[PDB]
RNA sequence: AAAAUGUUUU
RNA sequence: GAGAAUGGAAUUCCUGGUGGAGCGGUGGAAUGCGCAGAUAUCAGGAGGAACACCAGUGGCGAAGGCGGUUCUCUGGGCCUUUCCUGACGCUGAGGAGCGAAAGCGUGGGGAGCGAACAGGCUUAGAUACCCUGGUAGUCCACGCUGUAAACGGUGGGUACUAGGUGUGGGGUCCAUUCCACGGGUUCCGUGCCGUAGCUAACGCUUUAAGUACCCCGCCUGGGGAGUACGGCCGCAAGGCUAAAACUCAAAGGAAUU
């Protein structure tokens, strides 16, 4: 039961709602196995310092989660194969 | 030579705060070096980190370019 | 190596209820050790570095056993007994 | 033919020789010359002088097609960027904001072996 | 060191080594 | 910019 | 250290737009490429490899070595006042493992680079330097090989013997703070200067090449020769072990002019 923080940037065309769908689903399939759900922060849109996937903002999330290494790999391999979110990092501070 | 650099202290790194990454990198877009910035070895390794997470993570620009 | 498991050792291996430094519960540690690292470097079969401390590890376990054996026999005996038998 | 108004360069001077092309600021260009178009070959088609003749040789072509004040972007280890931006100056039209758009690898491929000369 | 020891090793080996690439064959017949 | 060599006296 | 995913720039190639005579390259050239539209320029895409800045006067590792980021797995080091065991230490023939790069085997991959190779130049010649091309290889997986100026040309352990001055890591103390700037002090690194001392000299000098004790490896003139014969190892290349006849009266180290 380690802690990690998810920096999820999702494609800009999403507009509310959808968004917090998935990121319901996505916290759910957390919380299936003891993986509690700390905060999730909603930045909004932003710039991006430069294009990605032909896309010049994207929607910044941060999701701080404590699950196992088994579940946050998971999650990230979820994130991966989901053709609606542009990029994804997955920090975790050896401290805080 | 480098003690007239006064060493400088900047707390928690937080690669997602933007604006210390913005006072340690450089006007072109580089990481400025250790004898300019003024920075420990330790800040110095943490803030460099923590540029490269931002820049992979777009909060910050791999080369400013134009000024 | 949680330290959970480690205290766990340290408490049923020891000599008296203070002890955490006998040769017995630094051999019981020891080859703890050795099994997770053993089953580490099956799945990395690539670490020559772990390998290499792995190895530590052993020589300074079987210097500990000698010193045992060296000072009571039949001590060692059921030690090596409890602990994998010495095979 | 059609005027194209404000345009933009691209100076790239290497250690051979120096091309300069006007080009519509969709990428398309208008205009080029160089060292070799303009009269130079070989070893002296190097000299900032070279640049400074196929630079003004462009910037002329490009003012027949019509083509009003320039945003330079300048590239490469040469000798006559600066010599081909007085040039420019010098046929005469506004320049702008002279660039560095020269690449640099992040180490990236690998670069040919040391000269023995 | 004045580099004249590691050139006369130097010669020596390359002399031996040109010598076994021209006799391999028959090396490997008949011998090492 | 490449641009080699220098028998046996007494 | 190992595994997996993944980021951006740059090169090359591909497709398209634009545009037109050269481009490239050098000491100078030519081979070469280019009106069948190159070079250049913009957009889109594919792919392999290496990770600018941070980055050295630095860190880590037994050595070889180690630099994009993230996660997973894992080794060792350092410090600490208490705590525990109570000499359990050191070294280590043989043996075993690890061991840059090149090389080898099977399969994959192949952008760039580039032995061999082809051509152009230079030249008395040029099987070279330089230029244009360019295959193995460089990359990956699993093995093999086991050698390097694998060097600090300095085996490991320990104790003692002026200092001065940078720097990396952990503590702890002080004043203003009630951060930190600062100074100290302590333990462990890592450089430079330098005393005693040592050395043929150069130089080394608390990180010894000083003063000592323990254990290991090794040397006994230069060639012949790390070669032959034999044996072991290897798929091969070769590696390891290792002479003698003969021959010379020098070979060599540092320094001086
Ligand atoms: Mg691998
Ligand atoms: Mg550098
Ligand atoms: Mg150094
Ligand atoms: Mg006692
Ligand atoms: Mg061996
Ligand atoms: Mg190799
Ligand atoms: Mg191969
Ligand atoms: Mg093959
Ligand atoms: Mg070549
Ligand atoms: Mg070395
Ligand atoms: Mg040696
Ligand atoms: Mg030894
Ligand atoms: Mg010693
Ligand atoms: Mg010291
Ligand atoms: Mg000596
Ligand atoms: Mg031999």
């Amino acid at each position: 039961m380690r802690k990690y923080e998810v920096m999820i940037i999702i494609d800009p065309t999403v507009e509310e709602r959808q968004v917090d769908s998935l990121m319901e689903k996505y916290l759910k399939v957390i919380t299936d196995e003891k993986g509690t759900v700390d905060n999730v922060d909603v930045w909004g849109k932003r710039r991006l310092a430069y294009d990605i996937q032909k896309k010049s903002e994207g929607i910044y999330v941060v999701v701080n989660a404590t699950c196992e290494p088994a579940t946050i790999q998971e999650l990230d391999r979820l994130l991966a194969i989901d053709e609606k979110i542009m990029r994804t990092k997955v920090m975790r501070p050896e401290i805080h | 030579k480098v003690v007239p650099i006064k060493t400088v202290h900047i707390g928690a790194v937080d690669y997602k705060d933007t604006a210390l990454l913005r006072k340690f990198i450089s006007e072109r877009g580089k990481i400025r070096a250790r004898r300019v910035t003024g920075l420990s070895v330790q800040d110095q390794r943490k803030v460099a980190i923590a540029i490269k997470n931002a820049r992979e993570l777009a909060l910050l620009p791999y080369a400013s370019t134009a000024r | 190596m949680d330290a959970a498991e480690k205290k766990k050792i340290i408490e049923e291996y020891a000599t008296h209820p203070g002890d955490t430094g006998s040769p017995d519960v630094q051999v019981a540690i020891l080859t703890k050790r050795i099994a997770e690292l053993t089953e580490h470097l099956k799945v990395h079969k690539g670490d020559h570095h772990s390998r290499r401390g792995l190895m530590l590890m052993v020589g300074q376990r079987r210097r500990l056993l000698n010193y045992i054996a060296k000072n009571d026999i039949e001590h060692y005996r059921e030690l090596i007994a409890r602990l994998g038998l010495r095979r | 033919k059609k005027n194209v108004v404000a345009g933009q360069a691209h100076i790239k001077s290497t250690f051979n020789n120096t091309i300069i092309a006007i080009t519509d600021p969709s990428g398309a260009v208008i205009s080029w010359a160089s060292a070799g178009t303009v009269g130079f070959k070989g070893s002296r088609k190097s000299t900032p002088f070279a640049a400074q003749m196929a630079a003004e040789a462009a910037g002329r072509r490009a003012m027949e097609h019509g083509m009003k004040r320039v945003d330079v972007f300048v590239k490469g280890p040469g000798s006559g960027r600066e010599t081909a931006i007085r040039s420019l100056g010098a046929v005469g039209l506004e320049i702008g904001p002279i660039s560095d758009v020269t690449p640099v690898p992040h180490n990236g491929c690998r670069p040919p072996k040391r000269r023995r000369v | 060191g004045s580099v004249i020891k590691k050139r006369r090793k130097r010669m020596a080996k390359k002399k031996h080594r040109k010598l076994l690439k021209r006799t391999r064959i028959q090396r490997r017949r008949a011998g090492k």
